[PDB]
């Protein structure tokens, strides 16, 4: 990719794009796979406490922003570009799986069901740190709630991956721009 | 419905109608007596600082273009083209000599102007008068201490008589810190509730707060958080109530400055609020400069909402009687360090933005409530809001406004809709005065 | 429209107006006439057995719970909280003492009542009148052995007076079979189709199920088979249809005691059926033993119905004139073995249930004609039911009502539209009797 | 409103009110006044040539069955069966001597004769008036050269009288050409626009073309692509504008034989229409030989419009003022050569079908002009069409109708809205022609 | 997993996450992706007689739950929890292939569209009998007809598939529980 | 399959299952799914001119239909079944590559957002040329744009790959059938 032949593509998505290209190793797709799959699995049947156990690192950053929409010709407007609906370290994400857990939190009852769809899962090893992963995957996220309330979300997921205690790969970093300017899901309160 | 005659707001302000939350013909009746009428939140000069900065906004369901002149003031258009009416800008923020549509290629100045016309000699001549074809501006734009609000109605009072006892109470934070900055760009999602159910929370709901949100101050370990689960009630004197003439109110919680946010953030906010307290005292006073480090839930009427110290700042942007359109920025001092307004701005999001944890627990609350306003055997029903009163005062010799002394009551709920009644039965401001001359009184009989 | 005036249903009930399908003004309408008005269906004893046991329900578009008292009986309250108006209870079943809003944490009882408020000394002190403040109650609760009605309106008929003729064509298999339980929970599934037109199929449609259901006959083996593609009509005197002054119609088809169910199931119910007729025959005679046997497709009046020895038991709950939400039970007979019971269950949602294939067949039929009173060319067009019109008795030796001696008619419809134009032109029950007192004489004319 | 008084387009047209692309009630009040009232496009002969083809078309919110009968003509009928309003037939097209409803098996004829009722002699007896139940048929069904047009208003003017003025343009391409074909199926999609939004901007808009399509001039290289970013204004003479009394209208491009196709149709098609003029100018004159090649864009009054010579065939189906469902057909001259046929009809999807870049320019253009129409502050805004305004002539010795001599004006729009106004305001035909009886000088003022 | 820490967590969900945390054959969770991209692309084309010789067991329990809306803190009230949308044998499923491919099912005219997407799948061997695969997967179903009607299922599916005659992999039982309590889908009618 | 019993197959689905039922090569799926994966990255970061030149064949047939709704026992009409949406040569790909990068396509401005979900990935090789691989995949596929529209596209994709300059494996053939008569889309303005 070249940036001023390929108008429309940023310089970060290019960055992105050079990782997979490379080298391409079957295995850690498949490692990758299911590291995801787990991962999942585990958030779909709100097993909260043992996705932050089994499957999120100490230094994690859980991040999913919001860009503010802009010209595409746009180059003298320099203020904050997008906000953080989430920018979370583990202890953020902590307090966030014991307000899931709380038997006073009202909206849980009845029991929410969620259903994840993982695709498009790419892997590859950082240059510099041979022991980061790098993965990217995107997930369709189905929220259903009260008899007919039902949120679909839907998101291009960035991650970094770590070998942690007892050598479980966990998640350190998760980047998301959220594709939907205006949320017309209630909230984001799903874990992407 | 005869919006005269109908009373949907008892006398003062004890009950209204369940159908307020859920009736569309009322909604589009709102559209011109409450948001055509009243002042509404645009942005603020810390978003549009340089000149040819513009942001988009809502005004009720209408949309505007709100420009930072050459000459340092800000003026508001409508963002409608005026040749065959596309919208102008599709974006929500940048900066720009001037819009041009994409339809015919009109170019309109910043300043609302029609600037250009493609080929104009050749095809419109010198008959095309651009002096009467430029934008539908807003006729009143004012700020307070950098907050810029809009009003269509050339009748309006200025903007600080609008806000009217409420100003005192938000001046310690708003002027007397050195000021506030807006952070952008706000969070934005869709609820499934009338705008005044979360109007009417931030107003004057403290009793919701250790019920609603247990599982958050539980979680969360904010200052507020001995409230979880109505496990402990605030002590006697641990804040007030208090309302205005044209609807504006607030609670106040006294020494809350570090607000919502976990205990993350709090030894360092209360560490700045007080230290910046004890420097105010001399200036203002100890009962104004506790005011600015204490936790406010206010909201501007009709439709604009803020927690300070948590720095939560919010529109209740309308789109029909059971949607709302939520938009969501951080309010911060500007004399705070850069790292400090960073934290806190997250923080906001964290708490009350699109994934926040405390607004979710309020969805259910806001949702429900407003759609049962369209059901059959609840229409004629009567909400509640008589919690205080008979004990609210006006003209107290250090509180202003008509007051409750006491952290948790309805008493600005009902200033809230003493407002919207004396809007919705009237045709113009001169009537609303007119039908608000004995304001006080009413809210504060037996 | 003038509901006073305009001829929605012509006289005998011959044709209707394609527009109340479609007509949103008189979906709001039928809210005030047809639902505040009548008996609604709610739940079954078998399924709110022991005090506390507690379900929720439609009764048109409004929600209420209805519980299990100490004291045996069983109350229903609107689902909507007395002070903000949040929705109370967010489940579909359960057992409690009592219910606590989410919003401010008033509890109210099982039995209505206001029973707490949080703080209500430090808040409220002595003010709060918490006597006046109970949940609003269903006037009127009753029970058809076993099946639990409600109506909003006080001056209502009791429910067997409403169901009029056609209790006695369902008593033999609600009552002298030993009594049945209805097995939840229901599926739940949204249709585009207005309530009222698989009402009208359900109350008197024969004529539709060899050519609609052609498929579902013809691969599943039912005993209804030979009905496949309009291959065969069924014999004369293989049936009747009835109806009656308050609406409450159906058909019967002769020993179809194993209904819709596929051949896996009918040789053990004809046996089943065959048995409890030769009791019956020596206590309620021939003819009644034979009609508990033989498969009804009922509706009571307005939105409920039922396929007796099939056991299919609907509910047609109303949200818009193109949209209504479908609940489908069970009905088992109380003394059948429990393994009969569960493959009963199981074969009516298989062939009527959310994958239903015997529903499905009508979705299209229900949906395009619901849709198509709301076009233009469509909406003042007459949709007929003269079927059979000029045949029908009332006050027969041995079938009361208004009946067609007949399998295959559209008796049923015309005292369901009669009944339906008399609600929608009056104001009270008063009102519709004055309209329904010549009820019989208009549809046997000619 | 009251449709009588309310001024909704301004004397000439040359302002309309914004509310009219976004008001419901108005938008019901055209389904009455234009919709039921004009000769609206069905089907063309090529699609349904041979006795018992059918195809199934939308007029106005209403859908018909348009069937090849016995005798060549042509018959259409609502797609409603006579007994319980079910939809008749659920596909696009087909070949059928009749169709059978789904629900009760009635059989109607092609000719829209109720022909069948299963078990006729043993349900209705002889009771049954079969003559009487015939499909609701369209009252008026007229070609144009092929081109099938419907009208449910028996007194509408005939086809050609309602073409006006614009027949006479159309005339060269659809007759003399040898005939066209109209290539099928049509491209389906739906807009969120108001159906006026697309065929006002087919009617008369060619100041948008350069602007607008700026990104589709520049890569595609069409003939046209000297327009691309308003780069070049075409020459004087470049072409001209007309309207009629029936408010049809469109806009000429002088030679544009090739239209929006991409370079690589631009030689064989530039070619083709060149040889073909040659032999009509001893035909038809060097004038109308000239119109044969020429672009024209066209809307025939009320929702049907086209491109000839780039081949765009155009329905603009009403859904409510938000919703237009976008039908698109490719128009081909007969005596093309097949494979030519072929990549035209490609070239027409790519250009303006459901994926077409071109359209696609367009899309915000028309949702947003149109969602606007619905905002507070706009509804009374007055859109702009007075460009051009006072140089249009009526009666012209070589151009007929009211007539712009120029490429780029609102002439079409002025003429457009004029009969809009005076249909929306008329209760019938004789009234539309009372209000029009000064149509082109109201047109050519000042 | 403890579902006494983790309280949003069902016994049921536990078990089957501790039936795949284990052992991983990545060849297995080839082999199951195949058979269910197979299946899937059979029952897409409508295909439905070949579906059942080629992908079901003679002994198949074809079942889909609806779940009754509960308190999260309910623990009193012990009536039926859930309905059978389907609770099919091979006959029951027999019977509805037929009704599909009658040709007097008129809602099948014009033909039905069906677009199917399979992901997130796991598979293991069962404990006890080492013929029995258990397979879980995710599906989205997109079903189009008549010009403009469009429904969308989202659903976990656990299976177990053994072989039969001729050595070929078959579902002897598919297991749903439906998320979304109230269908917003028109009907069911599809299969999952 | 057998298309006399199996009623509701097509000749052409019922050849298309042929293709994959037979041979299946585990490498050849995962290849398959690598250059399906990357042809959508590309896509969904808009590198349009990337996926011309890596992911596009100079002889491409790029070919989406919608087919005329007809009666399932038709046999007398015989007219046009369906129209192209698309139906694409390398140049014009081109064309639509250069609209979408042209600085005034105002449409374009803000960046729309793409996600692109693959599944259900199957390929073979072909029989007479054994340069020819037949790849089938299913996609979803989500644009945001200007706040709050919102469109998802679900369709299966028949597609022929062959190598191309450098060995790089080309699309030669895309040909989707799209499964909504009436798009719901505002248009279908998106590369499937
Ligand atoms: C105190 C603290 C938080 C909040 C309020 C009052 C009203 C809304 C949210
Ligand atoms: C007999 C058998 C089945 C049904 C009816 C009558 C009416 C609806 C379904
Ligand atoms: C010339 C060329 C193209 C078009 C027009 C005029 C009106 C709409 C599209
Ligand atoms: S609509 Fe803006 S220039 Fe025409
Ligand atoms: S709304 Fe229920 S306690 Fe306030
Ligand atoms: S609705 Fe058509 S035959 Fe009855
Ligand atoms: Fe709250
Ligand atoms: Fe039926
Ligand atoms: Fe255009």
């Amino acid at each position: 990719i070249n940036i001023q032949e390929d108008k429309l593509v940023s310089a970060h998505d290019a960055e992105e794009i050079l990782r997979f290209f490379n080298c391409h190793d079957s295995a850690l797709q498949q490692e990758a796979t299911t590291l995801l799959t787990q991962e999942a699995h585990l958030l779909d049947i709100q097993a909260y406490r043992a996705w932050l156990e089994h499957c999120v690192g100490s230094e994690v950053q859980y991040q999913v922003i919001s860009r503010e929409l802009r010209a595409a010709s746009e180059r003298r407007y320099k203020l904050n570009e997008a906000m953080n609906v989430y920018n979370e370290n583990f202890q953020q994400l902590k307090v966030r799986v014991e307000h899931q857990l709380d038997p006073q939190n009202w909206g849980n009852s009845p029991k929410l069901r969620f259903t994840r769809f993982i695709t498009n899962v790419q892997a590859a090893m950082d240059v510099n740190d041979k022991e980061l992963l790098h993965i990217r995957s995107n997930v369709i996220l189905h929220r259903a709630r009260r008899g007919n309330q039902v949120d679909v979300f839907y998101a291009a997921r960035e991650d970094k991956w770590k070998r942690g205690e007892g050598g479980v790969r966990k998640l350190v970093q998760r980047f998301v721009d959220y594709p939907e300017r205006i949320l017309q899901t209630h909230n984001l309160m799903v874990f992407l | 419905m005869n919006y005269n005659n109908k009373i949907l707001v008892s006398e003062s302000g004890l009950s209204q109608k369940h159908l307020i939350h859920g009736d569309e013909e009322l909604f589009q009746h709102e559209l011109k007596t409450i948001f055509a009428r009243n002042w509404l939140f645009l942005t603020h000069d810390s978003l549009i600082p340089a000149p040819g900065d513009y942001v988009t906004a809502k005004m009720g369901i209408d949309e505007v273009i709100v420009s930072r002149q050459n000459d340092g003031s800000i003026r508001a258009f409508l963002n409608v083209c005026r040749h065959r009416g596309k919208t102008l800008v599709s974006v929500e923020a940048g900066n720009a000599k001037g819009f041009v549509c994409s339809y015919h290629g009109w170019g309109f100045g910043s300043n609302g102007e029609l600037q250009s016309v493609p080929f104009e000699k050749d095809l419109y001549g010198e008959s095309l008068n651009k002096k009467c074809l430029g934008l539908k501006e807003v006729a009143r734009v004012e700020s307070f201490h950098g907050f810029i609000y809009g009003c269509f109605d050339q009748e309006a009072p200025p903007l600080m008589d609008y806000l009217g006892d409420a100003a005192w109470y938000l001046e310690p934070m708003f002027k007397h810190s050195g000021g506030l900055e807006l952070v952008g760009p706000p969070g934005k999602v869709v609820i499934k509730a009338n705008w005044k159910a979360p109007a009417e929370n931030f107003v004057g709901d403290a009793y919701h707060v250790g019920w609603t949100h247990a599982s958050s101050l539980r979680s969360g370990e904010s200052i507020f958080s001995s409230l979880a689960g109505n496990a402990a009630l605030p002590p006697e004197g641990a804040g007030l109530q208090m309302t205005s003439k044209y609807g504006s109110g607030m609670g106040v919680l006294w020494d809350g400055y570090s607000g919502v946010h976990s205990a993350d953030l709090v030894p360092e906010l209360m560490a700045f609020g007080g230290a910046k307290q004890e420097r105010l005292n001399k200036e203002i006073g100890d009962v104004r400069a506790r005011i600015y480090r204490s936790h406010l839930n206010c909201t501007v009427f009709p439709n604009n909402s803020m927690l300070t110290c948590s720095g939560v700042f919010k529109v209740w942007n309308p789109i029909d009687a059971n949607t709302t359109e939520v938009w969501t920025y951080a309010i911060v001092e500007k004399d705070m360090p850069e790292d400090l307004k960073r934290r806190l701005a997250d923080s906001v999001q964290r708490t009350f933005g699109p994934a926040g944890f405390w607004e979710s627990d309020d969805n259910d609350n806001m949702e429900t409530a407003s759609q049962n306003g369209k059901k059959y055997q609840s229409r004629d029903s009567d909400l509640l809001s008589n919690l205080g009163f008979g004990e609210d005062v006006y003209g107290d010799a250090v509180y202003p406004g008509v007051v409750g002394k006491s952290a948790i009551g309805e008493t600005s709920y009902r200033g809230f809709y003493r407002a919207y009644q004396a809007h919705v039965s009237s045709s113009n401001w001169a009537e609303f005065e007119h039908a608000s001359s004995t304001w006080h009184t009413e809210l504060t009989k037996t």
